[PDB]
């Protein structure tokens, strides 16, 4: 609509993929002191399966580090696959082999917690040297027929591939569904992570939330990268 | 990525949450809700020796990251 | 007229900036900014090995023309 405040739970059911991720890239966006336009009520109605799953959150942002990285890896694989010191050891290797920093330059920018951070492509060398698994990337709005449909368009880009990771590269903070008491949103600068289980349900894991959760694909904000194994 | 703050009981009992600037306290008390099953009227949070209100924001409270609250029961 | 320099990514993505010698480190991720929608904070800038500070200029840094800084994001 023009005001979001009307839309009840019940009609965002009802709505479509594309319609609830509208929604999102509309309305999702928290201002700078306050919420979205969009309450916890409003994002429960695009929350499909409640139902027990198998799927998890195996990694929790843990205490002082900003390893997002790392968990949105250990979560879209559902193992503890990635440790901290190998997570730590291949960023640094790339830092020393590919941009010539110094064994001491690199031990400081492991090693201060609150500068540390990585990107998609450190993330894509360690998916390709660790665990020989390619990877290709994209924001959700440069993929083609985007335009014409954001879930068909997510959904043809992700193929048969079992999970993703994303990247909430930017300036902005999303709303996002949850199934639980309070709202968990979509940090600027991080990673999150999807599973798709055996009835081809994704499920949402931030390792900053608190409870795994079944959206539409649609539902990622489409300023988003998209990263899919090949 | 995100902001981290500590919530402190007299029990000692520590845990870290995940949280925005533009939280409210009433987010705030929902993530303690979620994590340990305490409903929010049975939470008193207290910072810098102040009973925070539901409607205003971290931010409003300069809570910073790392910032410590103390939460105290309400049981009657 | 004017001077360029280029930022490489890990990803191999090459863009062309329009700096002058004076630019601080500042303005450079500022144009990253406009160029990409990358926010400074995002940013992590390094040439000849060495992360580079938002306060000095490339003329500090000895950045002369089509030298190239690598931009790995700071993703947490």
């Amino acid at each position: 609509p023009m005001n979001p405040q009307w839309l009840t739970e019940e009609q965002i059911k009802k709505m479509s993929p594309d319609e609830q991720g509208n929604l999102i890239d509309t309305y999702a966006a928290r201002k700078i002191n306050a919420a979205s336009d969009l309450t916890h009520a409003q994002l429960r109605g695009m929350i499909g399966s409640t139902a027990a799953s198998h799927i998890a959150i195996v990694n929790a942002q843990e205490t002082g580090l900003g390893h997002a990285g790392r968990y949105a890896i250990n979560n879209a694989l559902q193992q503890e696959a990635l440790s901290q010191n190998e997570f730590l050891s291949l960023t640094g290797q790339i830092f020393s082999n590919q941009l010539g920093m110094s064994l001491a330059d690199v031990k400081n920018l492991i090693q201060n917690q609150d500068d540390f951070g990585i990107d998609t492509g450190v993330l894509a060398q360690i998916l390709k040297q660790k665990f020989n698994q390619p990877v290709k990337e994209s924001k959700i709005c440069d993929l083609p027929d985007c335009a014409l449909s954001k879930q068909q368009a997510v959904e043809n880009y992700i193929g048969k591939a079992k999970w993703v990771i994303v990247a909430n590269i930017g300036t902005e903070v999303f709303d996002m569904p949850s199934s639980t008491h309070a709202v968990y949103p979509l940090t600027r600068g991080h990673f999150v992570a999807l599973r798709r289980d055996a009835d081809n349900r994704w499920w949402y894991l931030d390792s900053r939330g608190k409870n795994p959760v079944n959206i539409a694909l649609a539902i990622i904000p489409r300023t988003c990268t998209l990263i899919v194994p090949l | 990525g995100g902001m981290q703050i500590f919530v402190k009981t007299l029990t000692g009992k520590t845990i870290t949450l995940e949280v925005e600037p533009s939280d409210t306290i009433e987010n705030v008390k929902a993530k303690i809700q979620d994590k340990e099953g305490i409903p929010p009227d049975q939470q008193r949070l207290i910072f810098a020796g102040k009973q925070l209100e539901d409607g205003r924001t971290l931010s409003d409270y300069n809570i910073q990251k790392e910032s410590t609250l103390h939460l105290v029961l309400r049981l009657r």
